[PDB]
Order: structure tokens, then sequence, then C-alpha cells
């Protein structure tokens, strides 16, 4: 049971989600679990001795987490309908921009459309830079909204 | 929430054996020992906290509560008590090692009779990845005789000499064996001091002889714990772990065992329940500590006390080993003997789902079968486990039953903690609800594999493995030619039936023990399973030169034989 | 929203020797790691993948496969700056609950590093401020700085029958967050 | 039946219970007042030890994030302690089997 | 039981023990002697050696190395008999899987 | 702890009479605990009996770990070992 | 009843099973270095030599470098002693002891600088005292310390001037002595080393035999060993040099080391004067205080002048060594002084004139009085060898001494009728039940009650009379004996069990409380501390801190009963 | 083979088994247990005898080997997959 290490490669709020989506889509279905019918597999313990409790759950608090609308503003879910090239298109600007920080993934889900922000995200953002640098960046983190 | 629960397969590696130092024999315990009561008329004859009989130690019936584990003698674990020991005692089991253990230290400065260069090259021999029992042991028999050898204690030598025990249950260390026709300050020290007496009594002067340096349980334990660490693993004790002090082999806690160990049994002789040998001799204990402990503050006579601190130290010989004069049950004699704890229950025990009959012949069967009596095929059970293979034929015996030989007795519900009994319960039911994680105790049925044993056991071919043939008498029935491996011979010889009750087990023994697998001895590799008596006759009858047959009686033949 | 390596012992009954292993494997490693928090690790969403998988191994006596393997498991884990949009269910008067949807709501914020203007008053007035303020079921903005694991957990046998005869640190992954940077609070408070 | 064994001086309401004190207490006269030289005593001893667990000799060793923070560029140190190697000690007063942890 | 009338059992001695070993039939011996006389799921500590109950190990107070496995209960018997004359068998443990 | 190649393997390759015996009661409790068999069953309902038959039909899916005594193994599938 | 579980909680009975000299020497290395340290200790206490490999193999550290590493650090704390075993076949190895002595310098150091402050001749003036203490609290720490450095990082020209001057001071007091094998390899492998080299040149066929070359190689080892054992236990080589244009100075390059032996004269002393103190008036009783501080600085050994650690002392005419001691004692005048040189060393506070009645200023006629009324005391604190001139003799005052430490602490302990039944054993040797009543004539009960009281200890040993061919004492008497070693025995391990278990309480604590002890030695808390804390926590700090301020005490003033114990 | 001709005796036996439980279960069980526990013997358990004590499988016929099942898992299912943001990262620095 020992864990090998704690901290393995950083997951983005992308890729969790579509791991999550296809979770769905290939079993412990959503849409048909709505539908009366538990004997089924009738093998003897329900569909084919097996059940999905308690995974169902967390698999369906953590899609709606992301699927309810990115807040940047109190109207798309703000996370599916981008795809694998609608991000990897971004890459000649990620690398572009400088932060010598792993917090790319605080901003490639949350806190568009607010220079206060990203004034957050990276702590002293405004002494290490803030002479034009502060409204591209915004531009390009709000255009999938 | 809900952290994950991680459970790991292990199998036990090995043993490490010790003494429980002190605070371990009060770790264990759950609660104190300390009255000599059990029970009283003012509670009614119910044992209550700090008895022998403390319910906190365990419970002797069905009918109570340990509530240390609030469980019954069924499901108790049994749990420990402690005894505190005033004016503490030598061990029985440990006597020759505590012997051993001062042969090696001089008995003045508690330091081992050794240089600081002496055995200490032996020592490092000792570490050698070559060593075993009889090397350890030799290597220890170098050191104790050379300590034994040495009578001077490099850091004060006081001539040590012989520390034998007496003729009792003391030791005692001639201080001054070795000396004569020289003079020491020790010597002239020994000498006035018994001219101090010896000019105030009239008739020590006989008694002045022996007298040498005593040692009693207080004096060789306190002089324990003067000895340095250092020396230890000379003494023989790793003193890396707590407990592998030499002070821990002196009785100074008793540990009192579960009352599953010594169990009260009910109704026996008067409706009064009666106690147990291991039982009463730990009231004993309790009551002679209780008393010493008093007698510290009120001055008992100190020739009495001596005399109880004898009995203190006989009472829990008698409580470990009764080997002085008598049918106190000690300790050493639930283990020792045919019928005690290893040799009686450890490798060789009573076994469920086995039966024992007379044998009969039975030429019809197979020499790999064995005809079983209905009436004990009804009881003996195979626990046969519902797939979707066998499901129907389970069904089917369930709604047979207890009594339809072809049936089942008991049935185990895949989420279940207890089997149903199937002598009630509407088994038209049970069938219909009979699911994959069931449990069907079934009847003994034809092609089950049973071991079959005739006693005494003297090669591997005592017990063969057979497959079971129900018919309707009650015997046993072998066919003749396997009466030779088994040396049976039918004028009342009874051998016992076990049913093996896993699938791994049923397949070791069919395909192992196997009749078939074993027509031959393994001590020459000549076949033991052939023609019995009246069967080579019947051959020598048949091929004997003027037999002459028609063709009737020689198809006839041809059809006995098959 | 990170992964981790673990390696584990998974018991493969015989009855799920006909579908197929990674499958059967992985739903085990659900099984035992579905809504469960690893201790000192974090909380395990779900199994992500499979990295080593050994040969399973037979007890003598069970019949089922066990089998060694290393996964990669999805953990919730802040460290120190991560944005989470909390949705409290509950507020007392000595630290709002910081809640989520369901996933894990036992976290509090503290009140001495909270915003110094925020307050709590007995008769329920919600804050005051030198002139805007939040309710309960809102959106909130915080930060991560420590991490504590609940890993205290000693019970006598007669202590439990005590306690459920009568009937506390519930969770072993504890959260908390600042408010100090302007911004913090709601999704919206200008435009 | 070892309860007859009873001397004369001694009650019979005292036995039984056993059950000695769960600590046997007699107060020592070691545990005496302090003064102003026993309170600089203490106050030696707090500086005392401490200097060594400030000092190099600990050797009782066995926040710890995976990228350095911005915050954390640039940023001022815990402390540069004098290591063990970096000492300069007696080579003469160690056998050679201590050698290689040095720097020399 | 050791009765015939007492609806006792038969008994597998040490000769019939010796043909089982005899024969290499390992898990037979496991079903005759333990399973099918007297198994006893005990709990056992994996710091101190000591069996404990209810998952405790009432020496550690941890409920934390308390490994569950299966021993003859007069292995159990044995046990408690040598922690009694203050002799302590204590059991070193292992997984049986990691190779 | 090593596994010792198939190419080189030092063991015998004829399936022992113990290793028979371990294969057959494991194969039957697998299958008395619902493991799917390979073999056709023609009636038959007893673990043991169709363990004998998956043997008979070398469709038992297990593999013998034979463990030398300096602790190395060598692993042989019940199929290649010769009866 | 108390629970099991009430009991080993506050109890700590868990502790009780252990060695006392374990549990002291391991708690000190534990609070003071670390825990690394402690284990490596506490192993070395268990297994008395072992090699790096053996340490690797037998704790959970098998990081050869980091034993390695607590190693060195233990050695430089004097807390370990080595040497280097030659394998002749293989490679030879090496194995190292604990030194005991190397860690009561970290149990000792209140005591250490307590002395070498007020030792001192000059102390009204502050700076010196500061400077002094911050000296011997480095060197005490640090180690092997060397002037290169210190000279280096003091930063003041006037005041390198007088550092340099302290060094001599206590390199010749005998506070500061080179460091060397001396200090970090066995007696008794010393003696193997000197003891067979010996037994290696003698010639063959030489008409002596076997006792008499073994009686000429032990005179030999011993005149040898004797002359290498007093070239560095005092000498003036480490300053014997003068430069040029300059003073007299310590060689710059080499290392100092602190000594313990002087300090544990000072203490004795102390415990000497403190005894005079209670049983002699102070008029008369401060000349004590000078008349020992004067001949301490080249007093005699106290226990052993270390030929009877490394060796077997004797069996047959084994009174040669306390003989050739007193011999010694008698011989050397160094120890022996008059009333003229007493003289220019007791300061003009003390009168010396009402000290004394001839019948019912700074005069020689009157501290000789003193020295011949301290020779004449029935304690002999002196003894009179010459009309004029006399000694303090160390062959029969340290038995009497530590009788009568051991006597009171006992009377301390229990009662005066204890006092008077153990006194009564002491001054008559084989007392008896009757002998007892004889020479006491206390009520029986109250002597009895005592007499069990005292058994438990090893004070009395008590003797089974045999009167049939079987050992019983259940039908006869049996009378009593002293046997007095094994009571200096008991004595040593209670008084250790007890300091271990005040360092375990102190460790726990700190344990306890670390984060409030780690923000207390900070260097902004230290000194404001008034307004940073708020009043419930700083209760909390300022009474967990009375507390360890009495603990310290209670340790200190226990610092001042069992090293006298530790005498032979 | 131990090098000296030893009997089958409870002397002989005392050979270099070290094993307590296997001279208890044949002969002199205090005398050998007490022994045990004294010099704190650390044996292992690997006699049949012991293992039958304990209810462990002896190391012995159908127990000498191990049977294992193979996953028939292969290689190109063990990779790891969808993994672009640490080297996405790493070139971002
Ligand atoms: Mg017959
Ligand atoms: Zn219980
Ligand atoms: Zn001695
Ligand atoms: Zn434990």
């Amino acid at each position: 049971m020992k864990v090998l290490e704690e901290r393995n490669a950083f997951l983005s709020d992308y890729e969790v989600l579509k791991f999550l989506t296809d979770l769905e889509k290939k079993h412990l279905w959503d849409q048909k679990s709505l539908a009366a019918l538990k004997k089924s597999r009738s093998k003897g313990k329900q569909n084919r001795p097996y059940n999905h409790p308690e995974l169902q759950g967390i698999t369906r608090n953590v899609v709606n987490y992301l699927s309810i609308n990115k807040n940047f503003i109190n109207e798309k879910s703000g996370i599916s309908k981008m795809s694998d090239e609608s991000f990897a298109e971004l890459m000649t600007k990620l690398n572009s921009f400088k932060l010598f920080k792993a917090e790319k993934l605080q901003i490639v889900n949350q806190l568009p459309a607010n220079m206060v922000h990203l004034y957050s995200i990276v702590e002293e953002c405004d002494a290490r830079f803030d002479e034009k640098t502060i409204e591209e960046m915004l531009e390009i983190i709000s255009g999938y909204a | 929430k809900e952290v994950v629960v991680s459970e790991t397969p292990k199998r036990i590696k090995g043993l490490e054996f010790s003494a429980l130092s002190a605070a371990d024999i009060v770790a264990q315990s759950e609660v104190e020992v300390s009255t000599r009561d059990l029970f009283d008329l003012e509670k009614d004859r119910a044992p209550k906290a700090n008895g022998a009989l403390d319910p906190k130690m365990g419970v002797s019936s069905s009918s109570l509560e340990c509530a240390t584990c609030h469980g019954n003698l069924a499901s108790c674990h049994g749990h420990f008590g402690h005894l505190k020991l005033a004016l503490p005692v030598f061990h029985i089991g440990y006597f020759k090692a505590t012997i051993q253990i001062l042969q090696g230290i001089c008995k003045n400065c508690s330091a081992i009779l050794l240089s600081e260069t002496d055995k200490r090259q032996f020592l490092h021999e000792l570490r050698r990845p070559g060593v075993d029992n009889l090397r350890r042991m030799g290597i220890l028999k170098k050191i104790l005789d050379q300590c034994k050898k040495q009578r001077r204690c490099l850091h004060c030598g006081a001539l040590n000499g012989v520390v034998k025990k007496a003729a009792a249950l003391k030791i005692i260390h001639d201080t001054f064996r070795w000396v004569g026709k020289k003079s020491a300050p020790e010597k002239d020290i020994w000498v006035g001091e018994w001219k101090e007496v010896l000019a105030h009594n009239p008739e020590l002067e006989r008694y002045v002889k022996r007298c040498m340096d005593d040692l009693n349980p207080l004096k060789t334990l306190n002089l324990f714990k003067q000895i340095k660490s250092a020396d230890c693993e000379l003494l023989g004790i790793d003193a890396t772990v707590p407990s592998g002090r030499p002070e821990t082999y002196i009785w100074r806690y008793l540990p009192a065992p579960p009352v599953c160990i010594r169990p009260s049994v009910m109704m026996q002789d008067s409706p009064a329940s009666n106690e147990d040998d291991l039982t009463v001799k730990l009231t004993e204990i309790v009551w002679t500590s209780s008393l010493i402990k008093a007698g510290l503050d009120k001055g008992i006579s100190i020739n009495n006390m001596m005399e109880h601190w004898d009995y203190l130290q006989l009472t829990v010989a008698m409580y470990i080993n009764s080997d002085s004069v008598k049918p106190i049950r000690g300790f050493c004699q639930r283990l020792k003997g045919k019928q005690g704890r290893f040799r009686g229950n450890l490798s060789g025990k009573r076994v469920d789902f086995s039966g024992r009959t007379v044998i009969s012949p039975d030429p019809n069967l197979s020499i790999d079968e064995v005809a079983v009596p209905d009436r004990v095929a009804k009881v003996l059970t195979y626990p046969e486990k519902v797939t979707r293979y066998n499901r129907h034929k389970l069904q089917e015996l369930i709604v047979n039953g207890p009594n339809v030989h072809p049936g089942a007795n008991y049935l185990l519900k895949r989420n279940e903690d207890a089997r149903r009994n199937l002598r009630y319960g509407d088994r038209m039911k049970l069938a219909k609800n009979l699911q994959i994680g069931d449990v069907v105790e079934r009847h003994l049925e034809d092609g089950d594999v049973v071991l079959f044993n005739r006693q005494p056991s003297l090669h591997r071919l005592s017990i063969l493995s057979h497959y079971a043939k129900i018919r309707p008498w009650r015997t046993f029935r072998l066919n003749e030619c396997v009466c030779t491996p088994y040396n049976a011979d039918f004028d009342g010889d009874e051998m016992n039936l076990h049913v093996p009750q896993t699938e791994e087990a049923r397949a070791e023994a069919i395909n192992l023990m196997g009749v078939k697998n074993n027509l031959l001895t393994p001590k020459s590799g000549e076949p033991i399973i052939a023609a019995t008596q009246d069967f080579i006759t019947g051959s020598y009858l048949i091929s004997h030169k003027d037999s002459f047959y028609d063709r009737a009686t020689l198809t006839q033949l041809l059809s006995m034989m098959s | 929203f990170i992964l981790s390596k673990i390696a584990d012992l998974v018991r493969i009954p015989p009855d799920q020797f006909h579908r197929d292993t990674i499958s059967a494997i992985t739903h085990q490693l659900n099984n035992k790691f579905a809504n469960k928090i690893i201790p000192n690790v974090g909380l395990c969403i779900t199994i992500y993948d499979l990295l080593t998988v050994e040969e399973g191994q037979l007890k003598p006596g069970d019949g089922s496969s066990y089998i060694n393997v290393t996964f990669r498991a999805v953990v919730f884990k802040p460290f120190l700056g991560e944005i989470v949009t909390g949705w409290i269910s509950k507020c007392t008067a000595e630290g709002i609950k910081v809640s989520l949807l369901g996933i894990f709501d036992d976290i509090f914020i503290p009140q001495n590093m909270l915003f110094e203007g925020c307050y709590y008053t007995p008769e329920e007035s919600a804050w005051i401020w030198p002139k805007l303020y939040f309710d309960v079921n809102e959106k909130i903005r915080f930060r991560i700085e420590r991490e504590v694991f609940v890993d205290v957990k000693p019970k006598s046998p007669k202590e439990r029958e005590l306690e459920e005869r009568a009937q506390e640190k519930p969770p072993a992954y504890a959260l908390l967050g600042s408010c100090q940077t302007d911004g913090m609070g709601l999704v919206s408070w200008w435009e | 039946n070892y309860m007859s064994n009873l001397p004369f001086g001694l009650g019979y309401g005292d036995v039984g219970k056993n059950h000695i004190t769960e600590f046997p207490s007699i107060p020592l006269p070691i545990n005496g007042p302090i003064t102003n030289k026993e309170r600089s005593l203490a106050v030696k001893y707090i500086n005392f030890g401490k200097t060594v667990k400030d000092g190099p000799f600990y050797t009782g060793s066995m926040t710890n994030d995976g990228i350095e923070r911005y915050s954390d560029k640039y940023l001022k140190k815990r402390k540069i302690g004098i290591s063990i190697d970096d000492h300069p000690y007696n080579l003469n007063l160690f056998p050679n089997e201590l050698y290689n942890v040095m720097g020399i | 039981t050791e009765g015939r009338s007492r609806d006792g059992g038969l008994r597998l001695g040490e000769m019939e023990r010796d043909c089982v070993i005899a024969y290499g039939a390992s898990q037979l011996l496991l079903e005759r002697l333990m399973i099918s006389s007297d198994a006893f799921e005990v709990d056992v500590c994996d710091k101190c050696g000591l069996m404990g109950y209810s998952g405790w190990c009432t020496t550690c107070k941890s409920a934390e190395n308390i490994i569950k496995m299966t021993i003859p209960y007069a292995a159990k018997l044995l046990f408690q008999e040598l922690l009694s004359m203050n002799i302590a068998p204590r059991l070193r443990l292992e997984d049986i899987f990691q190779q | 702890e090593k596994a010792i190649p198939k190419d080189q393997r030092a063991t015998t390759p004829y399936m022992t009479k113990y290793e028979r015996a371990r294969i057959l009661g494991t194969r039957a409790l697998q299958i008395s605990m619902n493991a799917p068999v390979f073999v056709d069953l023609e009636g038959e309902t007893d673990p043991l009996r169709i363990a004998m038959k998956e043997l008979a039909e070398k469709k038992i899916p297990l593999v013998i770990r034979r463990y030398l005594p300096d602790g190395s193994f060598e692993d042989w599938s019940v199929e290649e070992l010769i009866v | 009843l108390v629970t099991p579980e009430d009991v080993m909680t506050i109890s700590s009975l868990e502790q009780r099973t252990l060695n006392p000299d374990l549990f002291l020497y391991k708690e000190l290395v534990k609070a003071h270095l670390g825990e690394r340290a402690a284990s490596v200790i506490g192993m070395l206490v268990a297994l008395g030599r072992l090699s790096v490999r053996e340490l690797v193999e037998k704790i959970d550290g098998m990081d050869v470098d980091s034993v390695k590493t607590t190693l060195v650090s233990l050695t430089q704390l004097r807390c370990v002693k080595y040497l280097q075993e030659t394998a002749i076949s293989g490679k030879k190895t090496t194995y190292y002891y604990y030194n005991e002595e190397g860690i009561h310098i970290l149990l000792y150091s209140g005591l250490i600088i307590d002395e070498i402050i007020t030792q001192m001749r000059v102390n009204d003036e502050e700076e010196h005292k500061q400077l002094v203490a911050e000296i011997v609290q480095n060197v005490i720490s640090l180690g092997s310390l060397t002037v290169e450095d210190y000279l280096s990082s003091v930063t003041s020209d006037s005041m390198k001037y007088t550092i340099s001057s302290l060094f001599v001071q206590l390199c010749e007091m005998g506070y500061l002595i080179q460091i060397s094998k001396l200090h970090y390899t066995p007696i008794e492998d010393l003696w193997q080393f000197l003891y067979e080299k010996h037994y290696k040149n003698i010639p063959r066929n030489s008409p002596l035999s076997d006792l008499k070359k073994r009686s000429q190689a032990k005179m030999n080892a011993k005149t040898d060993f004797a002359k290498i054992i007093n070239k560095p236990n005092e000498l003036s080589q480490i300053l014997t040099v003068d430069p040029k244009t300059s003073l007299r100075i310590v060689k710059p390059t080499v290392s100092l080391t602190i000594n313990l032996d002087r300090f544990m004269k000072g203490r004795r002393s102390k415990q000497l004067i403190n005894l005079a103190k209670t049983r002699v008036g102070s008029v008369t009783a401060q000349v004590y205080k000078i008349a020992l501080r004067l001949t301490e600085q080249k007093s005699p050994k106290i226990r052993d002048p270390l030929t009877q650690t490394g060796l077997l002392q004797d069996l047959e005419e084994a009174k040669s060594f306390q003989d050739e001691a007193e011999l010694v004692e008698e011989k050397t005048p160094g120890l022996t002084f008059n009333a003229i040189d007493l003289a220019r060393h007791l300061p003009a506070e003390l009168d010396l004139r009402g000290s004394l009645l001839s019948r019912k200023p700074h005069s020689a006629s009157l501290i000789n009085s003193h020295l011949k009324i301290l020779a004449s005391s029935n304690f002999p604190f002196l003894n009179e060898t010459k009309p004029g001139v006399y000694y303090v003799p160390y062959s029969k005052l340290m038995p009497v001494l530590k009788s009568s430490v051991y006597e009171y602490v006992i009377a301390s302990t229990l009662g005066p009728s204890a006092m008077r039944l153990s006194r009564c054993i002491r001054d008559n040797k084989l007392v008896s039940e009757k002998i007892i009543n004889s020479t006491a004539l206390m009520k029986e009960k109250d002597i009895r009650s005592t007499l069990a009281s005292l058994i438990r200890y090893n004070s009395v040993e008590i003797q089974e009379v045999p009167r049939t061919a079987d050992r019983s004492a259940s039908r006869a008497v049996f009378l009593f004996r002293c046997k007095e070693t094994h009571s200096y025995n008991f004595m040593r391990q209670n008084l250790e069990w007890n300091m271990a278990n005040l360092l375990f309480k102190k460790e726990k604590l700190k344990q306890e409380n670390s984060t409030l002890l780690k923000k207390a030695n900070r260097d902004d808390v230290k000194g404001r501390e008034n307004e940073l804390l708020l009043p419930s926590e700083l209760n909390q700090l300022k009474m967990v801190n009375e507390r360890e301020l009495n603990v310290f005490a209670r340790l200190s003033r226990l610092l001042s009963l069992w090293e006298v114990f530790q005498m032979a | 083979y131990k090098g000296e001709v030893l009997g089958i005796t409870r002397f002989g036996l005392s050979k270099m088994r070290d094993s307590v439980l296997q001279l208890a279960s044949f002969e002199k069980t205090t005398d050998h247990l007490f022994d045990a526990a004294f010099y704190m013997k650390k044996d292992a358990v690997e006699g049949v005898s012991e293992c039958i004590i304990l209810g462990q499988t002896m190391s012995i016929g159908t127990g000498s080997f191990k049977v294992v099942k193979g996953t028939n898992i292969s290689e190109k299912d063990l990779v790891p997959k969808r993994c672009l943001f640490e080297s996405l990262s790493n070139e971002a620095a």
C-alpha cells in the first residue's frame, strides 16, 4: 500500500474532465441508471456480479464542478467545447510568456476577465511585470469565453 | 472521510522467544489480581473486579460477559491478569539459567569473571556467520568453564568458587572455598566477624561451619540490577531490547493467565461451581503476597517471613512445574506427555467429519473404492459451493433434505455468518433462492474422496484415499486386495474414515494417496495391493492344468469376471 | 488535481477471471480507492491508469489471483496558491465551512487570518466592512497555505463499546484558506 | 490450607487487599527551593546544550514541494549552517576509517 | 470431544501425521489438522509478536500493526500458556506474496 | 529473488506428482469459486472432475513456479510441463 | 484501583526496567546531541566494543556515511574511544568504545563553568567573568579548541593580548591538557599492548623461570605505563617555549581540551567543605576552604591510577597496590606544607585570632593549631608524619567518608531509628536477632519495621544458618551481615536511574512543547517577550520554563551525592 | 553429514536445528522451552513439525513450489497515455 512517490506529473483541468467524460461514456452511465432495471445481468448480484457505488458519486461531483460555467462572470460549460487542438494551438504563446513557475495550471481553467485574479495567481505580478503584458494574456485566456 | 483500509496476507516467519519484562507483564494484563477472593456471599457468588476469577480476564460460560471484550466464552480470546509480589521470588524454569549467570560475574562488584581482553576474542568468534545451536552451546560452555576456573575478579578479586544449590531450593556460593594456608584482609575481616559472634553465644561454636554466601531471590535480584550492559552478550542475553536484561528472569511479577487457560467447570459434584488447580494455586500466591505486603508494615517475626518467603518460592514451583515431592497439575504438566499440549493437541488431534466402524469385505467394490454406510453418509457431509455447474444438483439435494440420503444437512448463504439447519425451514424455498456463493453441506455421495485409515499406522499405506460408495449396511467395506496395506483381517477390525472438506485437500488425497497411485510400497517398490488368499486359490484352481471349459462355462466365467 | 504512483496488491476473485484482467484490476482498485482518502497523501478521486502488473500469485488456500500492481490515481492536491470556488453549506460563528459540491466539505478558514473587517456576531449579522459583504451559499475565492492530515486514531474496544452505546476530526484531509488579497471572496465584486 | 499460617502480631483485616500503591513515595530533601545561584544555574544549563544544538554537532535529523515558487525565487535562506566538514579539526585524533568524510 | 458417547471425533495421531507427510500432502495436512479440528482467527500484532483481541494489540494499544490470521487454537493455547510462565513466544510475520 | 529465463531452465520438463495434485486442487478450488472453464462439461458438476478434464485437454491456465534452493525460480506453464 | 492504562501513563514502569547506566547516558546524548547519536551511544553501551560495520548492521541506519558522521561528531564530543586491532591474515580493522568521562562534561556543565568562574583569584571585575564563561562554554561545547582559529576570530589586538594569557593559566592549573591517544584509547588495550611486547623481546634459556619472567614483565609494564601516563597528565611542554621580544605563550598550531579530573577534585573538596560547614562552626571552618584549595592543585588520584582497570590486581601479596599508593602519598613532599608556607595565600577577611581558646593575627602558631586539631580530629582528615608539617591521606579517608555519606543518605531517606539500626549493624560486625536488642534497646516493633525496610536494599546481607544436612531457613535462627560493597553498588544505580529519569522527563517536556521552545530560542523573541507573547500562551510558557528551571535545580542538587559514591 | 555420528536421540537431535518447537514436540519439552526463552533463540519456522503446529503450509511435496496465474496483459497496454502538460510546462520553463 506504500505510495511510491507523492506528486507525479501535473494535471491541467481539461485532461481530468475528458477522462471523467470518457469514464461516464464507457461505463457507469448516468442516463441509463435513471431507468428502472437493477436486475439486468441476473448473474446473482446485479449486472454481471458487480456494482459501482462510491465511484459514481465522486465521478459525478468532479464532472459537475468542471461542467458548471467557468466563473469569470457571475454561457458555455467552460471546458467541454475546447478540444486537444484548441489547447495545442496555444503553444506558441504559452511558451512565449515567461513565469518561471508551474502556475500555468492555475490560469488554464479559472479566473479570467480580471487583472486581480492573475494578481493572486502569480504573487507579485506587478513587481515582476506591469508594463504592457497585463492585457494581452487576459484577452488570450478569455478567448474561449 | 473513509480513509483507506488495507490488508496484507501474512505468514508466520519465525518466533522470538524471550522472557517478559516487568513492564510487559503489566502491559499485557488488563486487570490486577490482588485479592484472595473469587466469590463472595455479599455478591451472591457473582465474580467481580480484582478477584482471581475476575471476568475481565475472561469468562467460563456463554452466559457471562468478559467486560474486556464483552464476549462470551465462545468468542472471548482470553485476557491476562498480573500479580504484584512483595519480596520477589526466584524462577523454577530458569534456575540453572540464574546459576550460570552467577558463575560468570563476581557477586561483589557485579562485574563479569573475565579480563577486559580474555574472552573478547571468543566474542569476536561468536559473531561468525557460521554458528549453530551446537556451536553456540559450545562457546557458551567455554566461557562458562573459563569464568568458573577464574577465581579473582579483575575489578575486585573476591575468590569466587562454586555457586551450587542446597540439598530446600536455595543457592549457595562458597566465598572462601579456595583459601587455605594463606592470608587475606577479607580473611582477617571474616575471622574477627566470627569473633564478634563466637563471643556472644555459647552454642554456635559447632555451627560456625558452612554459612557461605547464600543467594536469595532478593539478594540475587538486587545484585542483578547492578550488572552493566556491555557483558550481557557474554552471559548470552541480547541487551538491545528491553527484557534482554538478566534481571527479568527473576520472578518479580506473576502474570495471571486467562481463565480460558484454567477454566471453571460447571456442575461438578455440588451445585456450587468448582474451580481448578492453577486458579487455586494463584489464589494461594496472592494471599501470601498480601500477607507479606502487610507484614512489611507490622514487622512480622523475621523468622516466619523467611518461612513464608520460602513458601512463595514453593507454591510457584507447583504452579510452574510440579516436580517436587502429588496430583497438583502445573504448566509443565499441561505441556509434557502423551496427552499433554504438544503431543496431545498440536501435531495430532481429534478431527471433525470422521467416522469409525467395523470393516467387512466386498469383492465387488473396485480396489480404489470403499463402501460407506448410508447412515454415516447422512452425517458425514461435504461442503459443496454452488456454481453455475452444480446449482441444479444442489437444489435437488436441498429439496431431498437431511433424511433422504442424496440430500443435504446445512446451507450457508453467501452473505450470512451462520448455516441454516435444513431439518426445518421449507427446503423448497431455500433451493429456489440458492445463489452462487452458497455452501451446501450435502451428504457424502458416490465418488466422494475419503481417507481410510487403520491404526496403528506402520507405513504410509496405513492411510489411503478411496472413492466413497454408499451402501446399506453399517460397516465400511473394502475390496480384499487392499487389506494388505491396511493389515486388516475382518475379525472385528475397525477402521477410520476421514472426509476431506476442501477442494485442495480432496485433490491431494485422491491424487497422492489414492489406492491406484499406491499399488507399490515405497520401501522396496514391490507391489503391496494384490490378490489375497481366496483370490489366489481361485486363480490357482482356474489356471490349474486340469481345468478345461466348454464355450458355455467359459463365457459364464467371463461374465462373472466382468 | 494531480496524479500519484501507488503500489498495491489486488485480490482478483475467480468470478472475475472471465472479464479482461486490466478491467478486473481497475475495478478492484476503484473499490479500494473510490471516495477514500489515502493517509497523508490526499483524496483519491479514482484510478487513472496502470503501470506495473506482475504475474498474479495464489496462496494455497484462496484460489483468487493476487496481483502486485503499480498505478497512477487522480488525487486532489492544492499546495500553496491553488484557486477553488467554494460553495459553502454551513456557517458557524467560528469560521465558515468552506464546502464543495459533495467532494469534501470539512474545511475551515481561520478568522484571525480571514479579512480583518469580516466579523461574526452572535445574533447572526453577516459582516461589517469599513461597506460590502457576502452571504451564505455563494461563491468564495481563497487560497491554500498548509495541509494537515489527521493521523491519530487509537481506540480501545471498551471505548468503542461505550461510544456506540451512547450513539472528533471527521476527516483526515482538512483544508484551509486565506482572504488577504483583493479580489478574493466573490466571483463578481465589480463590473 | 494456606490461610492459617498467620503470625500473632499480624491483624486479620489488613491481609488480602495487596495492591501496592501505584508508586512508592518518599519525599527526598533534594526538591528544595530556588535561589539566585540556582536560577543562574538553570539559565546556564539553558544556554548550554542549546549552544551545541545550534552548533553543527546535531546528527539527529531523519515546504518540500516540486517547484521553487517565484516567491522562493530571489529569497532569503533559512541559515547557512556550519557543516560537520566545514570546521577544521585535528586529523591525527580520529581513526583512519573516518577521514573520508572530511573535505581535506 | 474424545468420547463416542459424547459424539467425539476420530483422532489423527502422530503416525497418521507421519504418513500424510510422507505422501507430501501439505494441503491435506492443513485441512485435517488445523481447518477441520480447531481453526482460530487470531489477531497478531506485527510490532510485538503477541496475540491481541478485536484488532487491538493491548500492549502497543494501537490497532495499527494488528494482522489477522488463522492458527490452530492449540497453538493459541500454547502461546497463552507460555506467556503465563513469563516466556514470550513472539511471532514474526511476513507477507505471503511480494516474492 | 530472480526469474531464470525460459531459454535456460535446469529443472525437469516433467510435471511431478505433487505438481499435478496441487494444480488439480487449485484449479478445482477456482472452479468451485465459479471460475469459467475451458472444456465441455458434458454433464459434469464436480470441480475436481472438471479440472481433471481440463488437465487432460491441457487447458488449465496456471503456472508452476519452481523455486531453486538458492532463491531463484523458473516458471513452467501447465501446458508445457509434459505428463 | 489504579488502571493498568492509568499505570504506565503517569507511573513510568516501562523505564523502571532499564539499566540505570544506559538510561542516563542515552538521555544525556539525546537531549544534547540528537536522536541518531543517542541510538549510537545506546548501542555502544549495550555492546562495549564494535566496528562501524557492526553499527551499520545493528542500528536501523545502514547508511555508512551517516553512522560515520555521527561517530566523528560523537568522537569530537569525547564520547567514543577507538583503536586499531591488527588483522595479520587480511585487512586490519578498528573498534570503537564509549568514553564515560566524555559525557560527564555534558552532565557537569553547570558545575564545570561554576568552578571555572568561582575558583579564580580575581573575580570582582565583571568583564573577566563573562569572558572566561564564554571561553569555557566554547571549549566544552566544540571540544578540541584551536588558538589558531580563536585568535583569528578575535577582532581586537588589545583583546587578543589577554585570551592568550588565560590559556596558560588553565593549562598550568590543570583545566587544559594536550589531547592525544590517552583520552581516546581503552585502558585494557593500552595494557595488553604494553604487556606482550616485553614478552617478545626476552631472550631464550634465561636462568629464570615462568614466575620470575612474568614478575619482571609486570614490573617493566608498570614502569613504562606509569611513565607514559605521567608524561601527559600535567606538563609544561605545551607552553615551555618562549618567543623572542614577546611573552610566554602556548603553541599556536596545537589544540586545547578541557580536563575533568581537576574539576572532580574541586567538587570533592567542595563536598568536604560542606561537610565541615554542617559539622564544625565557621570560625575555624573558613580555614579548611583554603587549606584544601592550596593542596588540590597537585592532589593525588581519587579512585584508580589507571593500573587497576586494565588488569587484575593480585591474589597473593595482594596488598601491594594500596601499599605503594600510601607509600607514594607519604614520600611525595609536594602535598606536605608548613605553617610559614600557608601564610601567603590566606586573605585578610579571615581574622585567625578568635578561632581558639587556650583553656576552659595571621599567626603561624594559630594556623598550625588548626592543622593539629584537624589531624587529631576523629575523622582522619590529615595524618601527622613530622612534628610541624603533616599531610592529608586518601588511603583511609575515602572509605570512612563514603561510609558516612552512605549512612547519612540512608538516614535522610529513612528514620532516626533506621539510622540507629544501620549504625548498629555497621559498628557491630555480625549482628544477630539478640545482639540487636543488646546493642539497641529500642522497641522491637519499630526496630524490626526499620529492619524490614532496610533489607530491600544492598545495605544488609543475611545469612542462612544450616542446621541439618538439608539447608532450610525455616527451623533455625539466622543472623546478619554487612557486605558493604553491594551497598555501594546500590546507591550508584538508584541515583544514576533518578538522574536518568530527570533527563527523560525534561526531554518529554521538550517533546511536548517543541514549538514553544523553538519560538523561545529565536533572535527577535529573546529579550522581547512581554509585548509579543499574549497573556495566556505567555503564562503557559512561563510556567513550563519555571518548571524546567526547578528541575535543573533538582538535578544540580542531586549532582552533589553520586560522584562521591563513584569513587572506590 | 554434520561431521560427527549423531544419534536419533534427544541429545543427537540437538545438532544444528535450534528448533525449539520441534525438540518440544519430540521430547523434553519444558527444559528446551525455558532454554530457548533464556538464550532468546530466534528460530525460523522451517520444519514441517513447526509448520503443522502453527497451521502453516509445509515446504514439502505440494507445498514445495508456487502456483502462479499469468495476467496475459501485454506491454502495449501498460503505456502511460495522454500526458502533454509535463513536457509543455518544462519547455515553457
Ligand atoms: Mg483382525
Ligand atoms: Zn474478553
Ligand atoms: Zn569484583
Ligand atoms: Zn504490538
